[PDB]
Order: C-alpha cells, then sequence, then structure tokens
RNA sequence: AAACCAUGACACCCAUGAAUUGGGGAACAUCAUUUUAUUUAUCAAUUUACGUGCCUACUCA
RNA sequence: CCUGGGGUUAUGUUGGUUUUAGAAGUCCUUGGGAGAUUAUGGGGCCGCGUUGUUUCGUGUGGCGCGCCGCGGCUUCCAGGAAUGA
RNA sequence: UGAACUGUGGGCCACGUAGUGUGGUGCCGUACCAGUCCCGUCCACCUCGACGUGUUUUGACCCACGCCCUCGUGGCCAGAUACAAGAAACACGGGAGCAGUUCGCAUGUCAUGCAUGGGGGCGUCCGUGA
C-alpha cells in the first residue's frame, strides 16, 4: 500500500499497531493538507514508542525520525504535532531525532579527533530542545544540596506559559525515559534581568 | 593575567569567611573547582552550592555556615608519596585530629584520609580545615 | 638628578559620605501617532520620580 | 553486503612446452538494506491568464490547528554540520 | 609561567534512617477568614460554616545490603552496536616429549618393522593502525 512509503525499509515488512497507526495518519495528511503538502513526500519515521504512568493520565507518544529530516521537521513543527494530536485523543505526540553517542575515549590524542555533535552532553541538550521546540531554554541552574543529591533546573520564557504548561510533568517523564536524568522545569519572566514567576 | 582558577576561588572563600558573609560568588568554575567544593561539603565546611550557566566559563554561589576558618591552595603541585602524608599533616594542619588535605589521585580527588585507607598517592591540591 | 609616590610589573577580594575630569543611558528637547487574591508574608512580581535659562528680524533638530 | 557478465599448487618423480580455473585489479548490470544533514536547486522549450483535541471550574470560560500564478519536457549542480566566544 | 569545555549511569526489592512536596485519615484546645447582632464615628464586643496549627500514613531525596542491566538510543530475541594490533585475516609437522581440549585385526616384513595406525587455548612466520 502507498501508506508504507512512510515508514523506514525495514519495518514495512512486519510494522507494529503504533507505527502503521501512525503512517495511516501521515499519508492521509500528505494529500489533504495544504501547508503540510509539501515537505511531506520526502519525510519517513524510524520508530514509535509508547509510556504512561499511575500519574499523568495523558499517554505519551515519541516518534524517532533519521536525522537529515531535522531541517524539515523545525519548518513542519507546531502543524505536525497539532494534527496527529487530533487524530489520536488521550495522546500527547512528541517529535525528536535520532541521535549516536561516542563513548569518551581515553587516550589523549583519541579525544581531540572526536566530532562534538557526538559528544554526550550536546546530544542530550538537542533532545530537550526537540521537547518544547516552539519555545527555547532561557537559563538553566545546577544546585548541589549538602547530601550528595545534584538537581538541574531549565527555565523557559514565561510568554509561553499558556500554550506549555500543561505538558511539562509528561514531557520531564520523557526525557527521562530517553536520557536516564532528571530535569525540573521553571518559568522567567524578564529573563534578561534573571527574574523568576511565582 | 590569571594562572590558577583553583588558587583564585579558594582565596574568594577564605576572605568572605573572614568577614563573616553568608553568601559569596566566584567566577570562573571549572571541573576541578567543583570537585573540590563537594568534598568540603561532604564533610559539613559549607553547605549548598549552585552553579549558573552563561554558555562560557560558570558562575557559583555559595552558602557559608560558619564553620571554615581557612582553605587555600598549594602552589606548586607537589607529589606526595603514600607514605609523605604525616609529613604534609604536620606542616600545613593545626593538628592531628581534624582537616584535611585535598589530594589529585589516579583514582580521583579525595582526602588524605581515604586515599591512606585506599593506598594511593598523588599530587597536593590544597587544604582546609 | 631628592630622574621621589624615597613604594617593580600583571591578576583576584575589599566598608562609608561628600566632590571632580571625559564618554554613554534615563529625563528635557526634536520627530512620529502574571495569575491573582476569603483565610496573605522566611529574604517580594517591577521603589525607574523631576523641572529651568538663552535661542537666525547659524561649526545649532 | 550480495549474482550475472565481459575484456602457486595437483596431474607417479625431475627437466622442458601447452593450457582450465581462480584470485586481483578494470568497465557495465541486476537483490537488498544504511546515510551527521530535505532527489524538489537553476534555467529554457514555452502556452494560458495577469469542528477536533486540551485546559478550567454536566456545563461555562479559556484552547491551538485547520475551516508573475499554474502547468509537461530537458540538460548542469558536493557545497550546511563547524565546542564556545 | 600560562583561561574554559568532550565525563563518572539506571532499575528491583527489602528496612533502620532519610530531607522535602503532593495528596489521604481523623482533628480536644488556640489562632485566622467569612456570616449574625451590637457599640463607636478617633481607639469596642457576641454566636456560627470553612482555613489553619498539631497527629498518622503514602511518595520523592539520603546512607547502609543484595540482585540485575547491549551499562544512552537503536537493532536482534549465531550476525550488527560498540571494544579489543595481548586484535582480526592467511599459512607452517622441522608447530603440542605421538598433530593438544572439547561437543587383535590391518601396513611393512632380505628389517632389533622389537616399528606405525562445531568451536576454543599452544608455538612460528606474512599481509592489515587513521
Ligand atoms: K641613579
Ligand atoms: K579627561
Ligand atoms: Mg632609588
Ligand atoms: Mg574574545
Ligand atoms: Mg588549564
Ligand atoms: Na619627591
Amino acid at each position: 500500500q502507498p501508506h508504507l512509503r512512510k515508514l523506514r525499509k525495514l519495518k514495512r515488512a512486519n510494522p507494529s499497531q503504533e507505527e502503521e497507526s501512525v503512517a495511516r495518519v501521515l499519508f492521509e495528511l500528505e494529500g489533504s493538507h495544504k501547508t503540510l503538502r509539501a515537505q511531506l513526500p520526502r519525510f519517513h519515521i524510524n520508530t514509535v514508542r509508547t509510556s504512561s504512568s499511575p500519574r499523568h493520565k495523558k499517554t505519551a507518544m515519541i516518534i524517532l525520525y533519521p536525522l537529515r529530516f531535522i531541517m524539515l521537521v523545525r519548518k513542519i513543527q507546531r502543524t505536525l504535532t497539532a494534527e496527529l494530536e487530533k487524530r489520536f485523543p488521550g495522546n500527547i505526540v512528541v517529535l525528536v531525532a535520532q541521535r549516536k553517542i561516542t563513548k569518551r575515549p581515553n587516550d589523549v590524542y583519541k579525544l581531540q579527533q572526536v566530532q562534538r555533535s557526538r559528544t554526550s552532553v550536546a546530544v542530550f541538550e538537542n533532545i530537550l530542545n526537540d521537547l518544547i521546540y516552539p519555545c527555547d531554554v532561557v537559563g538553566r541552574r545546577w544546585r548541589y544540596r549538602t547530601d550528595g543529591s545534584k538537581l538541574m533546573k531549565v527555565f523557559l520564557d514565561a510568554r509561553d506559559r499558556k500554550r506549555v504548561e500543561s505538558r511539562l510533568p509528561l514531557l520531564a517523564h520523557v526525557y527521562k525515559l530517553l536520557t536516564h536524568r532528571t530535569v525540573t522545569f521553571g518559568f522567567m519572566w524578564n529573563p534578561k534581568l534573571q527574574q523568576v514567576s511565582s | 593575567t590569571m594562572m590558577s582558577v583553583l588558587a583564585n576561588a579558594l582565596r574568594c572563600i577564605a576572605g568572605a569567611e573572614r568577614r563573616g558573609k553568608r553568601q559569596v560568588l566566584i567566577r570562573p568554575s571549572s571541573k576541578v573547582v567543583v570537585k573540590f567544593l563537594q568534598v568540603m561539603q561532604k564533610h559539613g565546611y559549607i553547605g549548598e552550592f549552585e552553579i549558573v550557566d552563561d554558555h562560557r566559563a560558570g558562575k557559583i554561589v555559595v552558602n557559608l555556615n560558619g564553620r571554615l576558618n581557612k582553605c587555600g591552595a598549594i602552589c606548586p603541585r607537589f607529589d606526595c608519596t603514600a607514605r609523605d602524608f604525616e609529613k604534609w599533616v604536620k606542616n600545613i594542619l593545626p593538628s592531628r585530629q581534624f582537616g584535611f588535605v585535598v589530594l589529585t589521585t589516579s583514582l580521583g580527588i579525595m582526602d588524605h584520609e581515604e586515599a591512606r585507607a585506599r593506598n594511593t598517592g598523588g599530587k597536593v591540591l590544597g587544604f582546609f580545615y
């Protein structure tokens, strides 16, 4: 069927139900939508994952796609996620690019040759930007408590509070699921002067 | 120009505790600075501290509880054999009952009491008591 | 040379009130036309306020 | 990564002539799956006309998304992956 | 004598801790808010339908003790993903005291022939490193 062209070639023989359902929606969005009609026929996804918790009653749907289409997705986002959420009630849809990480070598000569996009620090901060994409990070803090615990807090602009606050508890869960690290969120009115909202 | 980030940071903390301040701002930060502060905090000498990100070398805000008498760096970083711990304790510490000398070893940055337990030498970084 | 601050150069921290020399911002002048919040507070979510003199019968907004 | 093409042994032993095949390189072609950066970038040959989710107190109230133009052909083209200032 | 950066992971129990938020459960007395009545116009009181404070569990930080993890994501359920020049890929009986470890009959008989009968580690060379 023509709708299978929206999946990676390896998954076309025996697709899963979630992958098949997403592929069907994308193909219908291809010929129906006006803005999405362009830039869609060059796109295909890798896999679809689903997560949930006893709290955060909504379900998280994570879609991974090849890194080449990151420029394509950036212009298309804020509309693809809106339409996908309409066709999947009860779920929150996230688009994340699949990236590779190079383990830190031990020799100084080998370390000097490592490509910096494949560094673990660079990869994790890019996955965070893939989440909450229409907003951007305006600040970041690390707190070291008296016990060995360490916390990382990420601040967002308070102007986007009405459009992103509902998804913050679920997006922290997805970030932990992908990177095995925890993040806390805050809002900053007047980020220039470092004023925290309350 | 500034030649040692660690020496600069330890001078700011010791100066603030002499004046009886509650908080101190340290700039710039580094990996060695954070590890040194984590050793002090584990033994209960400073308290909570926070790192601020600015896409350059960061900044640190430290809370002081008034228990720290003096801290300082040792320049240059002399080598210390595992049998030489008593010589350094006798020279730069108030007594043999309290206070720590901080070393950098192949197992990481640690105080001289832990290094003796693991039987490792290294290079002396500083002290606090 | 009393070639003197009789005080080597570079870098960090450092309490208070009046002044002063150059540059900039606010002001004057010229143009243009957050939720909240009945039952609150542990280190505040906005202390940003304010006028004068000279000035084409031009080294000048 | 794969399949279909082209153009030193071992013959009883030693010494000579001659080959069949490999392998290699070297040009075409089918199968498959990848890609850390979108085959849709340029012309011309030109012609035509110029109500569905989601918050918030069943419901209310907020919700965001949606509700020189077209056209077929052709040739050329790697020009976006780089810690930060 | 000389600035910063590539990075130190996560689950599952258990149980004495173990800080914090979020919600449960009852809640004498005190205090607060909202009602009712009442005095005063410059300074006062009564009686109720809730919020607090104080309990008691949950739950997330913390230390001690065990287990597990392809120990980010992805991909299988032997190959690829990473790592291994103490490695990979060829070969040597003059290579392992008989060619290592693991799933009486034959040859010879003019003989002291009195002889001989999957995968992984050994030794020795040759191509492969950025
Ligand atoms: K002189
Ligand atoms: K001057
Ligand atoms: Mg002199
Ligand atoms: Mg510069
Ligand atoms: Mg250095
Ligand atoms: Na003088």
